[PDB]
């Protein structure tokens, strides 16, 4: 969820995200090592992921 | 930054007088300081422009663009450990 | 006749006994105060030294565990295996304390249980023993913080953290003080066409943060190259990065725009030219050039060979923003020079990156064995734990792992962190007793930079910068800006900074405590350097405050009648009475309501600093004698609304007992404007009451008068007390009318004007009434003015 942690082990705990890019008004938020909505982890997952691409959506 | 102002007596002389020339008119004033006391007595003439404000009013400090030309005396620290030959420049 | 100055003179004179006028030498006092403050600072330095030694020795043997799921570290995280603490409402720090362990404060954006953090917790957990050792071998020590170079903060007296927590020890001024030596910054903002949009926002925010990470003892400037290296601001050279200059640079940076074509060669040439302006009082050490840009394609090899041949200057470079431009040139520019290359992908990465160059700047001092372990006191700044004004001593702790094995191939060139101790100005103030001096006298000390330290005019609130705008910086007041500055005081300031010890006398103008009057008086300055550190404690004594009265009492019977002299129930026949909140031993210290303080003092004296209480009791006795003898006699004179007498020690007495309800003067005598002013002059002083006050006054209180009670005990001028009266307005209106007539005082405050409308608005500053009268009056060598500045004030906008 935080863009400055390129691995799960370093992606934990809270982090500061700024609303709409203004330097002021920070907002605390947690870090989640979330995967893409559609991912190629499996062959089955790949097939459904590629299906939407064939549908010109997402 | 508030810009305070205060006023105080300048001359030890007591008697003062003159004329006031606000506009197309004349006035008479005579001043006299109460001896052995911090008071001044003046007699202005009846009414016939720009308000002086001794109350502190918000204002910007001295223009820093001008003060840096002649900075106040300053004696900084005299150690500043830097420039050691036995240093590693492999970090980037 | 009403106040009876001569009557009090006689009352004091007849009782020659109970007086022993010791002389304030003005030199032994400053000497001893300097010695005591030096001793306190050396105590703190010793504590820091031992803490640093213990921390380094503990770090030397850690073994770097990597599986903490078992044998979990035990610590008390402030932001609430954690600990359950039992808190004692200790009044020393004004908040809950434990004294049984050192709390921790992991910044919100650092994972609590990371592998690197947990190791820091583990090896620092042994520091609590030495923390307790220090706090036990001597009390009154506020904090011991170990600002590890990972964001941690292990402060010994464990209190809950004082809403989003942005605190980060690696950015606090007391950390940057020890992390690296002073600098000569030069930020090369890249305002070129390629940085339009988000990149420019990131550049401006990062530059502002960087300027926020500069102490008040290092210089800075902000250039910019867009095929032409201009300057965003009005300075055109290095400008000390003060509290003010930072604001100018921040505004200039905020008001920039992307345009033109990038030109690194010309920009770097301009930059290297600016750092060679040796005749502008530069802090000639740690030269730096921190280029900001999106991405380059030309490495200025020729410029780096023309200037910076010997690698004198360092060059950091930020590749701010998300883009796809080449970064090889920037990395190479950082690498060739003794610098380091960073990246700022987006907001959030600014705070953790802009502060990293201090790690690089610390390499030479780390490589220096022990010449760098020098306690380095900071400048006054508001504490992060809401404690007041505290100056922090700092001492870096180095990384000694593999020492005595001579491996010397490791990351032993980076400090573990700066770890400091805190000294509160309220603690220094009790080493310089003001009560022996007259209300006008006081102490003050100044940084080498001139910034004041322990000055009466230093109020605990942020120093203002510019006018506020419609919708943490240290409290640094330059010594000339804390008082009226002239051509004489500047010489004193210059001499103190150099450490020269000498005494000077002259006649200067003092801004009264109400910021509404100015008077001429003599102020024999005196200064000396505290050899322990870099400071210059001063001392201001008027010519009439050389000698002071100290009371000696042994009968204990007169002490009794003095003890019940100021009882609350004797007011009806002895007039109301105040007592100054002075430290009469551990007696309760009052805050707002003086009545309970008087009751507590009565209880304390009934039960049983001895000289100070003796002086207060003697003053109470003499004031009671005066009031009962005379003021009880000619009660309620025709035009005397009320009568009051103020002495030293804190005895203020008002006779009618009804004017007390309309007595706005502060109970403390040393803070009473009229008292100091009345001492300053040698004639009756009239105080015009304020105008349009939410509270009552100017008709039911009356104008105030005062006159210092000069005394000659043995040929020495003394002005211990002041006797004044509050003349009723109506009676002396009747007087004046019996004789456009305007009665006025210095400061242009209408006491009366014959016209009824004017005297209706009595007390308003004359000048909102007939401005032209004064506008001409100021021109004829009467009613001059001194347009001074007050940097500590509050505004509505
Ligand atoms: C003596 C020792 O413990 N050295 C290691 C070092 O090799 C490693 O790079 C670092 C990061 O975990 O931790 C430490
Ligand atoms: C710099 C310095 O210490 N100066 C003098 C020193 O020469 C002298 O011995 C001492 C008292 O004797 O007073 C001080
Ligand atoms: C400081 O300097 C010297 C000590 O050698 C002496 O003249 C002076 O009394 C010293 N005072 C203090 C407070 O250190
Ligand atoms: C300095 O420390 C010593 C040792 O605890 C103590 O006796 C002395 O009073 C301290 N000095 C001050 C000024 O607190
Ligand atoms: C480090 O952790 C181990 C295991 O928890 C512990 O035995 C050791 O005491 C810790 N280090 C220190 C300095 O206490
Ligand atoms: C911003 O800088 C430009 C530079 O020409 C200037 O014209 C403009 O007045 C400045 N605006 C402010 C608010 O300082
Ligand atoms: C200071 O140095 C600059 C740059 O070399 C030069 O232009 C200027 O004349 C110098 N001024 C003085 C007073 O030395
Ligand atoms: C201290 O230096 C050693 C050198 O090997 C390093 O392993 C260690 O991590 C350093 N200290 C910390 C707290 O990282
Ligand atoms: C006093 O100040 C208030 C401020 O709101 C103003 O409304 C009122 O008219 C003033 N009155 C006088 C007598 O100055
Ligand atoms: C005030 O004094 C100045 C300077 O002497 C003079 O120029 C001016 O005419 C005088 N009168 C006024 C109304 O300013
Ligand atoms: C205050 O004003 C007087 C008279 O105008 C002048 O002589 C003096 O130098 C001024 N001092 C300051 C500090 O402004
Ligand atoms: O001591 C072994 C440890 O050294 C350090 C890091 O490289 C760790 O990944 C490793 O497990």
């Amino acid at each position: 969820s935080d863009s400055s942690k390129q691995t799960e082990a370093e992606c934990k705990g809270n982090y500061i995200t700024y609303k709409d890019g203004e330097v002021d008004h920070p907002i605390i938020q947690p870090r989640s090592w979330e995967n893409s909505k559609f991912d190629f982890d499996n062959v089955l997952a790949a097939m459904m992921a590629l299906f939407t691409v064939s549908t010109f959506e997402g | 930054i508030t810009e305070q102002t205060q006023y105080f007596f300048d001359n030890d002389s007591k008697s003062f007088s003159g004329v006031l020339d606000c506009g197309n008119c004349s006035r008479i004033f005579h001043g006299e300081k109460l001896m052995n006391t911090n008071l001044i007595f003046i007699m202005v003439e009846s009414k016939g422009t720009r308000l002086l404000i001794q109350a502190e009013q918000t204002s910007d400090g001295p223009n820093p663009c001008d003060m840096v030309k002649q900075p106040r005396y300053r004696k900084g620290p005299d150690v500043c450990f830097d420039n050691n030959v036995l240093e590693d420049y492999t970090d980037c | 006749t009403a106040s009876g100055v001569n009557q009090l003179v006689d009352i004091y004179e007849k009782y020659q006994d109970l007086y022993t006028v010791e002389p304030n030498n003005a030199r032994q006092l400053v000497e001893i105060a300097a010695r005591d403050i030096e001793k306190l600072l050396s105590n703190r330095s010793k504590a820091l030294v031992r803490l640093a030694l213990e921390a380094e020795k503990v770090q030397a043997a850690h073994q770097w565990r990597e599986d903490f799921a078992s044998n979990e570290v035990v610590y008390y995280n402030a932001k609430d295996q954690r600990i359950k603490p039992v808190f004692i409402e200790d009044a020393n720090f004004g908040r809950q304390i434990s004294y049984q362990h050192a709390a921790v404060h992991i910044p919100t954006d650092i994972y609590e249980g990371s592998t690197i953090v947990l190791n820091e917790l583990n090896w620092t957990s042994a520091l609590d023993e030495v923390f307790k050792k220090n706090r036990e071998e001597d009390p009154s020590l506020l904090w011991q913080v170990f600002g590890s170079a990972t964001g941690l903060a292990r402060y010994y007296p464990a209190s809950p953290w004082v809403k989003i927590d942005l605190y980060d020890v690696r950015r606090r001024p007391w950390y940057i003080q020890g992390a690296a030596s002073p600098k000569d910054m030069l930020i090369l903002v890249d305002v070129s066409g390629s940085v339009s949009g988000l990149t420019l926002k990131l550049i401006r925010t990062s530059v502002s943060e960087m300027l926020e990470t500069l102490s008040d003892d290092d210089f800075v400037n902000v250039a910019s190259f867009n095929s032409n290296a201009q300057d965003v601001s009005c300075f055109q050279h290095l400008v000390q990065a003060n509290v003010r200059n930072k604001k100018v640079l921040k505004d200039a940076v905020n008001n920039i725009t992307a345009k033109g074509i990038t030109d690194y060669k010309k920009g770097f040439s301009f930059a290297f030219e600016q750092l060679l302006n040796y005749n502008v009082s530069r802090a000639n050490c740690n030269k730096i050039i921190m280029l900001f840009t999106d991405g380059g394609e030309e490495r200025a090899q020729e410029i780096f060979n023309k200037y910076n041949k010997d690698k004198k200057v360092r060059v950091f470079t930020f590749s701010v923003g998300q883009h796809n431009y080449d970064r090889g040139p920037i990395q190479w520019m950082a690498c060739e020079n003794k610098g380091y290359y960073y990246e700022i992908p987006s907001i959030g990465a600014i705070r953790i990156n802009t502060q990293e160059y201090l790690d690089v700047l610390g390499r030479p001092m780390v490589l220096a064995g022990d010449k760098a372990k020098q306690v380095q006191w900071t400048n006054v700044y508001l504490d992060a734990l809401e404690l007041g004004l505290v100056i922090t001593g700092t001492l870096p702790v180095f990384n000694i792992t593999g020492q005595f094995e001579n491996k010397t191939n490791l990351k032993n060139q980076l400090i573990l962190g700066v770890m400091g101790v805190d000294v509160s100005l309220e603690d220094i103030k009790r080493l310089t007793p003001r009560f022996t001096l007259c209300p006008n006298g006081y102490y003050f000390a100044i940084d080498p930079n001139g910034y004041v330290l322990l000055h009466p005019n230093l109020q605990p609130k942020p120093i203002g910068v510019g006018i506020p705008t419609i919708n943490q910086e240290p409290v640094t007041l330059d010594f000339l800006d804390a008082e009226l500055e002239n051509d004489i005081k500047v010489e004193i300031r210059n001499k103190m900074i150099d450490g020269e010890s000498g005494e000077k006398t002259f006649r200067t103008l003092v801004k009264s405590q109400d910021e509404r009057y100015i008077d001429k008086g003599n102020r024999t300055y005196t200064w000396t350097p505290v050899n322990g550190t870099d400071y210059s404690l001063a001392l201001v004594l008027p010519t009439y405050s050389f000698y002071y009265i100290k009371a000696k009492l042994e009968e204990t019977i007169t002490q009794a009648r003095y003890s019940e002299t100021l009882k609350p129930d004797n007011f009806e026949e002895s007039g109301y009475t105040f007592i100054a909140p002075r430290d009469y031993c551990n007696d309760l210290k009052i805050s707002d309501n003086n009545t309970e303080f008087l009751l507590n003092f009565n209880e304390f004296i009934d039960r049983k600093n001895a000289d100070l209480i003796n002086r207060v009791l003697l003053d109470a006795g003499f004031t009671n004698e005066l009031v009962q003898n005379y003021w009880s006699k000619q009660k309620n004179i025709k035009g005397v609304k009320a009568r009051f007498v103020v002495t030293d020690g804190g005895i203020t007495r008002v006779y009618p007992k009804e004017a007390g309800e309309n007595w706005q003067e502060n109970p403390e005598t040393y803070e009473d404007s009229f008292y100091k002013r009345s001492l300053d002059n040698d004639n009756y002083v009239f105080t015009a009451p304020y105008f349009n006050k939410s509270g009552p006054g100017a008709y039911e209180s009356g104008i105030m008068v005062s006159k210092a009670v000069e005394i000659y005990i043995q040929g020495k001028l003394l002005k211990p007390a002041v006797v004044g009266i509050k003349i009723d307005v109506n009676s002396w209106i009747e007087n004046f009318t019996k004789t456009d007539c305007v009665i006025l005082d210095d400061g242009g405050f209408l006491l009366m004007a014959n016209h009824d409308d004017y005297t209706n608005q009595i007390g308003r500053f004359f000048g909102e009434i007939d401005p032209s009268l004064m506008r001409h009056l100021v021109n004829i060598s009467v009613y001059a003015f001194n347009k001074s500045y007050d940097y500590q004030s509050v505004c509505e906008p």
